[PDB]
């Protein structure tokens, strides 16, 4: 009965993904002084059952200077990469029990960009290349920090497994002894998912569209969707990561109230930060990445290491 | 030495605290007193089976039970 | 407690709107559901209200009819179908109706 | 006013709570009533398939106890 | 097939997508609709720079001799299905600048116009107007029906 | 492209992603103004002038009114004078707004753009009520004005300026101390005064070299030298003085706003020589003279004596004049329009050497550009 | 095996979309909307041309980073090892050789951009 | 006269603490939660109206004396004071020898709606009405013709009177 599990999975997150665009537009109208989408449904319920089918009643409109098999190629698997990471997160219970699922979500983290750089190569544009170019350099800026704070947040989980993590908040909250690197891997997850200030890639005044300003209607939903996706289980990740809540064997119910809870606000702070501050260049986030966020990881890093050697605190491996 | 550490304050403090916390991760775990306590917890988890040994009869040390009160115990760890 | 009359305010518009069937009427068509003051009523069906207690630019407002002309208007409400007194009035251009 | 957003996200915690749940109330069928035997390493799955191999039926879930043997 | 026809016309009339094509005074007065006093947000409808995931395009402002291919290519650029909207004077029929040696008589010569909206610029509130002529003319269409009878 | 106004072929030559020759082709909104206005007189001719700047209209109103009087050898009554001034800080705070939040937008705050156009639509409800359009008023006239202002207009002008000084605020909290926003403007554009001087620049790019020049204080007009407000001056000619100066160009705007308020004396709106401004309707039914001068004056038009003059005035985005040459007829006989976005353009080459291409966005959009006014 | 499972459903349900998207609706296509897209003109060239590109040393150096990780990622499991001194004193040791390739990245300018 | 922009431990470590605890940011995230918490200033198109004025500049109309007889007397001062040139009159003597016209066109994509016609007609007969919502579908019913404009004028009279009450005293 593992097919009901999965899609079970998989489906509400593509209605949350949807909903998710829904409230998207609403706070985003709301802090600019303006109501949101209310007049097709009751308080616009109806906008995104109209912007799905809207996508997918157009002309996919391939180019014809476009290399076929990447253009093809790169949404579906921005879409499915972004779906197989949802697996390892406890929810209490994960779907998957992976003693390592920290290593997968970042080589699953990592493979996301080619989808990004087969839709910038594909499309014979110089806009597309531009775009690729700057997740390339985004890529660059990001990995080197993420993997460490991971590593650093991780040292006193005792391993790699996500279900040992709801272990470990049974006391208190890891954002207690490492905020900080809450802070740090919160900049990270702006940097990852490409939201602004960090997006740099579907620049609206720097670039027309970016990676996929030649993707038309059908194959450009696959890449919103993968993005919303991206950021809804990236937050659910700091939540688990940082934020995790009381787990009792008997009821589920109180910790999946919880950390959807938690979630939730944590993507109405993503959605909060996304439109108040300006987008950075992209030299400067090379410029802040790789000189001011290294160097304080690094010390970070040596520190946790050194600690648990310091206080007698060494985590259980199982 | 204060004057240049206040300019490097003031220039980039980022620095100033990566050294600081390096510095603290160098200095302090060798000033530290449950190192060994962290040593003795790490060699005191029974990973692998604790098989007995053949008797000649002559061994002070080792029991024949493990409630005996001969052999090492675990007391400090219980406490701490 | 300053709540409790907030969901005091709530259930008067549900109330006062003719009840459940004209809320939900005035949801799916004006998508909006505040009582006001009747100002009056044409000879098509055009039902103008007002509340000064609302900000410049809500406090004068119209609910169409349903039938105009020949036409059905329970969903295709049109901006034009403003008889030329009431224009001059719901425009905010005299305060005499 | 501002309150009106909290209809719509609240979907969105629906959208968030049928996943998970569903996987939990699926681990109280496949299992006989108890959670999911998490297998880790070597000695947990030996001791899965020890109840596997003594349970008689092939199924891991069902347990037997002390009134097994006499 | 008549009730197919009532669905795909709701979907596309309820988010429509216009491009940010503006040229001159008229631009300003669609930056001013797309103000928080009238919300064009609030009817589906979010600005979106590129071509290729565009619905609709409202042409603001003079369309002179200088860019005539460049509007021509863009609206040839734009995926089926697209309507035109002209608006103001300039790209109704030239307007103020009708008899000008360097001005399009008109942006009907270059593309196919669906709504026109007078004014110089038009009001704010005559623009959603005429925005919702386009989602009622959207809604009236008879595709399928007329797939059908053929 | 949005970050362009619309009408722009910015083509450069990409030295990996850094500009070494950036070369601004334009023309694509020239409609050829000034070939239009030969064919007809001043009364039609001057709506016209609404369109070149189309967020700075009524100071292109009061530049052409100030050529055709001072042809004229006539001047406005002083409450058409005060009213032309008020509107004129009005439209400076219109255009100043609409260039922040323009620019704002195209850096990638998208907030202030939607926080103060609810109080450009308030100054466009100004217009609405003081001429009847909300965008192209043809308020300002040689002569003084069009028409007098409405019984209750200046309470609500009086309560919007009271107001305003919040949001200014606002919008100084939001993007002057924000880091993010510091860092694309620390040194980016950045000009000597000599190069200033020598390119042609006017207004705040002076003023962002720290030159002292305005003509609001040196050749004054109007009845500006009756009024006192102060002058920023910038320091460093990047655009970060320039934002600043712009903002404090506004709270001057709002001070002579309450300036103008608090000083409006009673009298006339037109001069009132019937052979110039038309007569009023109600004496144009009973007088035969009144009636024959209104016929002849929206017919024929006013003649102007034969002559040249160039007059310059400070818009909201530098020195815009208009030299206007008469032939003694009633059409002017050559009408060019001198821009300070023209200017700005050309040295938009020197100003954005050696720069990343966000940084030539940023130059692009540090310059407040309406390329209706350019192209003319 | 499950997996192998939750692989294939995704891409399953991944290549149902794109099909769904293209296959249903009515193509009508000419040699006007499938020209590339160069905000309204002709494009000058193609995009084939090799790019100065200014980072390529970051993006070398990033790559060997990415080693340092790989060093320093078996990290967790060493805090159960018995020998605690040699496992500080070298995953210190190994921090710092990063710390200094990043320093002398620093000093030679190696952080900052060509031309 | 002048001012001069831009001229400007304890400090040393608040401007630390503002870097590594982003005290301003946080300053300007109250700022926008403080713009989310107000009331929205979206006005209920197209059962609300935004606010006007008596003097709007709308749609072109023809009046009428208050006894059935039509206003315009084919004097030819709006097509001479027209800067769009967008009127066209032709014009001949009726049955009862009244000076009238025949054709009175107005060519509405031409119009810049400026209203010097409205102020130039010396017996008020030809006035841009208060009406904006005349958006068309085909480029052809934005040409209007005498007959229109009558119509027009017959249609929105009971506001155009009204309008020209209030506003007449101020030209
Ligand atoms: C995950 C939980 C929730 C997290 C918070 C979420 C809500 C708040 C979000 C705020 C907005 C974030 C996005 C906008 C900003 C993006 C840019 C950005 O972050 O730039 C980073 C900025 C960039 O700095 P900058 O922009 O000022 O750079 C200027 C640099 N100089 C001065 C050289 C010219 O800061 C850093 O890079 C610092 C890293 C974080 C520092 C954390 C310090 C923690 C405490 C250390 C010890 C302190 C005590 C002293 C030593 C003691 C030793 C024993
Ligand atoms: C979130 C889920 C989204 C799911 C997808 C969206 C939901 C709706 C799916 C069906 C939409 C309608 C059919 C596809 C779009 C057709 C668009 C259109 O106008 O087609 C006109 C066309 C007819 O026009 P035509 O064939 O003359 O071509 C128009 C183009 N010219 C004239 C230039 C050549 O419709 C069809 O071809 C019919 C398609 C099938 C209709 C149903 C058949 C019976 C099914 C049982
Ligand atoms: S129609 Fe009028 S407002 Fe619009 S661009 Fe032309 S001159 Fe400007
Ligand atoms: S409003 Fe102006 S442009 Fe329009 S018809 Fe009258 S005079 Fe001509
Ligand atoms: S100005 Fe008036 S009376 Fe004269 S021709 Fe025109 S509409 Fe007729």
């Amino acid at each position: 009965m593992f097919m009901i599990n999965v899609l079970t999975l998989i489906i509400p997150i593509l209605l949350a993904v949807a909903f998710l665009t829904l409230v998207e537009r609403k706070v985003l109208g709301y802090m600019q002084f303006r109501k949101g989408p209310n007049v097709v449904g009751p308080y616009g319920l109806l906008q995104p059952i109209a912007d799905a089918i809207k996508l997918f009643i157009k002309e996919p409109l391939r180019p014809a200077t476009s290399s076929i098999s990447m253009f093809i190629l790169a949404p579906i698997l921005a879409l499915t990469l972004a779906l197989t990471m949802w697996i390892p997160l406890p929810m209490p219970y994960p779907l998957i029990n992976m003693n390592l699922g920290v290593l997968f979500m970042l080589a699953m983290s990592s493979l996301a960009v080619y989808s990004i750089l087969w839709s910038g190569w594909a499309s014979n544009s110089k806009y597309a290349l531009i775009g690729a170019l700057r997740a390339v350099a985004q890529t660059i800026s990001y990995e080197v920090t993420l993997a460490i704070i991971l590593l650093s947040v991780l040292l006193m989980n005792g391993s790699f497994t996500l279900s040992t993590l709801i272990i470990t908040q049974e006391q208190v909250w890891l954002i207690f002894p490492a905020w900080p690197l809450a802070m740090m891997w919160f900049i990270s997850t702006l940097a990852e998912t490409n939201r602004a200030p960090f997006d740099l890639t579907e620049g609206e005044s720097e670039l027309v569209s970016g990676f996929n300003v030649e993707y038309a209607a059908g194959p450009f939903a696959l890449f919103f969707m993968a993005e919303y996706a991206n950021i809804i289980m990236m937050n659910i990740f700091t939540t688990t990561l940082f934020l995790g809540a009381f787990h009792n064997p008997y009821m589920p119910e109180l910790y999946t109230i919880n950390f959807t809870i938690k979630s939730l606000l944590l993507s109405i702070t993503f959605l909060w930060i996304r439109a108040s501050y300006p987008r950075f260049r992209y030299d400067q986030l090379m410029h802040l990445l790789w000189k001011n966020f290294l160097p304080l990881t690094l010390a970070l890093c040596m520190w946790h290491v050194s600690l648990p050697i310091l206080l007698s605190s060494i985590p259980p491996q199982t | 030495v204060a004057a240049f550490l206040k300019n490097v304050w003031a220039k980039e403090p980022v620095l100033v605290a990566s050294f600081a916390i390096a510095g603290l991760a160098v200095i302090l775990p060798t000033l530290s007193p449950y190192t060994k306590y962290s040593l003795m917890i790490n060699r005191a988890t029974p990973y692998n089976y604790p098989v007995p040994l053949r008797d000649d009869g002559n061994m002070p040390d080792v029991p024949s039970h493990p409630q005996d009160p001969q052999g090492p115990s675990l007391e400090w760890l219980k406490r701490l | 407690m300053e709540l409790l009359q907030v969901l005091k305010r709530g259930l008067q518009q549900v109330s006062g709107h003719g009840g459940l069937r004209g809320y939900l009427r005035v949801l799916f068509r004006a998508n909006d559901v505040r009582v006001g003051t009747l100002v009056g009523e044409d000879k098509y069906g055009n039902k103008y209200y007002e509340d000064n207690k609302q900000f410049f630019g809500r406090h004068r407002w119209v609910i169409y009819t349903t039938e105009m002309n020949g036409k059905n208007t329970f969903w295709d409400v049109d901006g034009s179908m403003v008889p030329p007194e009431w224009h001059r009035w719901l425009h905010c251009m005299t305060d005499d109706p | 006013m501002w309150f009106e957003v909290l209809p719509g996200i609240a979907v969105m915690g629906v959208c968030l709570f049928i996943p998970g749940m569903a996987t939990a109330r699926i681990h109280r069928f496949s299992n006989g009533g108890r959670e999911k035997r998490v297998a880790h390493y070597s000695y947990q799955w030996y001791l899965m398939e020890r109840d596997r191999r003594v349970s008689g039926v092939n199924r891991y879930y069902v347990s037997k106890g002390l009134e097994n043997i006499d | 097939v008549a009730k197919l026809d009532d669905l795909i016309n709701w979907a596309r009339r309820s988010s429509l997508w216009p491009m940010t094509f503006g040229l001159a005074c008229c631009a300003v007065e669609m930056m001013h609709m797309a103000a928080p006093r009238y919300d064009m947000d609030r009817f589906g409808v979010v600005f979106r720079a590129s071509p290729r995931q565009s619905d609709v395009m409202i042409v603001a402002g003079t369309l002179t001799n200088k860019m005539a291919p460049a509007l021509r290519k863009v609206y040839d650029q734009m995926p089926e299905p697209r309507y035109v909207v002209s608006m103001g004077s300039c790209a109704n029929g030239g307007g103020y600048y009708h008899y000008s040696y360097s001005v399009v008589r008109g942006c009907d010569r270059i593309v196919p116009v669906d709504i026109y909206v007078p004014g110089c610029p038009p009001t704010a509130e005559a623009l959603l107007y005429g925005i919702l002529q386009l989602q009622k003319k959207i809604k009236r269409e008879k595709r399928l029906r007329i797939w059908y009878r053929r | 492209h949005p970050a362009a106004h619309g009408v722009l072929r910015l083509v450069m030559e990409l030295s990996g992603e850094m500009v070494r020759k950036c070369d601004p082709h334009i023309g694509l909104l020239h409609r050829g103004t000034e070939k239009l206005i030969e064919y007809k007189t001043y009364l039609q001719a001057l709506p016209y002038f609404d369109r070149l700047d189309y967020v700075s209209m009524m100071c292109n109103e009061q530049a052409y009114s100030l050529a055709v009087e001072k042809l004229l050898n006539i001047q406005p009554p002083p409450r058409a004078q005060w009213i032309r001034v008020l509107f004129g800080e009005i439209t400076r705070l219109l255009n100043h707004i609409m260039a922040v939040t323009t620019h704002a937008l195209d850096i990638g705050a998208m907030t202030p753009f939607f926080w103060m156009f609810e109080e450009r639509e308030k100054m466009f409800e100004f217009y609405e009520r003081v001429s009847g359009a909300r965008m192209h008023a043809a308020y300002v006239r040689p002569g003084g004005v069009h028409q007098d202002l409405p019984l209750g207009l200046m309470d609500d002008i009086y309560e919007f300026s009271k107001n305003f000084s919040l949001r200014i605020d606002e919008l100084e909290e939001m993007l002057t101390n924000n880091r993010i926003w510091r860092n694309r403007t620390v040194d980016i554009g950045v000009v000597t005064a000599e190069d200033a001087l020598n390119y042609g620049f006017s207004g705040v790019m002076l003023r962002g070299s720290g030159i002292q020049w305005d003509l609001r204080k040196t050749q004054p007009y109007d009845v500006y030298d009756q009024v006192e407000f102060d002058v920023p001056i910038g320091s460093r000619g990047d655009c970060y003085d320039r934002y600043l100066c712009r903002v404090e160009e506004m709270r001057q705007s709002i001070r002579i706003i309450s300036q103008c308020l608090n000083k409006m004396p009673p009298g006339e709106i037109k001069v009132d020589d019937a052979k110039v401004s038309p007569p009023k309707r109600a004496e144009m039914k009973t007088s035969m003279e009144s009636l024959i001068h209104h016929f002849k004056l929206y017919t024929e038009g006013y003649q102007v004596p034969p002559g040249a003059t160039y007059t310059a005035i400070e818009a909201p985005k530098g020195e815009f004049g208009v030299y206007l040459v008469s032939d003694g007829s009633s059409r002017p006989y050559r009408c060019k329009i001198k821009a300070p976005g023209f200017a700005h353009l050309a040295g938009l080459d020197k100003m954005s050497k050696g720069h990343m291409l966000a940084d030539v966005v940023a130059i692009i959009g540090t310059q407040d550009i309406v390329f209706g006014e350019v192209d003319r | 095996m499950n997996l192998m499972i939750t692989l294939l459903t995704n891409f399953t349900l991944a290549t149902l979309l794109v099909t769904i998207a293209f296959w249903l609706p009515q193509l009508n296509v000419y040699s006007e909307k499938t020209s590339p897209y160069e905000c309204g003109f002709d494009p000058m060239g193609s995009a084939r041309l090799p790019f100065s590109m200014k980072f390529f040393l970051v993006a070398i150096t990033f790559l060997l980073f990415d080693l340092e990780i790989a060093l320093l990622l078996p990290l967790p499991w060493a805090s159960q090892t018995t020998n605690l001194n040699t496992m500080l004193t070298m995953a210190l040791l190994l921090i710092f050789l990063l710390a200094v390739s990043l320093a002398y990245e620093w000093t030679q300018k190696g952080l900052e951009w060509t031309e | 006269t002048y001012k001069y922009v831009n001229l400007r431990m304890k400090s040393v470590t608040d401007r630390a603490a503002q870097t590594l605890l982003w005290t301003e940011l946080i300053r300007g995230l109250g700022m926008t939660l403080s713009y989310l918490f107000r009331e929205p200033a979206t006005i209920n198109y197209p059962f609300e109206k935004g606010p006007l004025s008596p003097r709007f500049r709308g749609e072109h109309a023809l009046r009428r004396y208050p006894s059935g007889e039509e206003r315009c007397i084919a004097c030819k001062l709006c097509e001479a004071v027209c800067p769009a040139q967008a009127i066209t009159i032709e014009a001949e003597p009726r049955a009862d020898g009244s000076r009238r016209t025949t054709r009175y066109d107005i060519d509405m994509t031409k119009c810049i709606y400026c209203g010097f016609c409205q102020e130039a007609c010396p017996v008020d007969a030809i006035v841009e009405g208060p009406n904006f919502e005349f958006s068309t579908e085909t480029h052809e019913e934005l040409l209007y013709n005498k007959e229109k404009l009558l119509n027009n004028g017959d249609k929105w009279e009971a506001e155009i009177a009204a309008n020209i009450q209030a506003d007449y005293l101020y030209r």
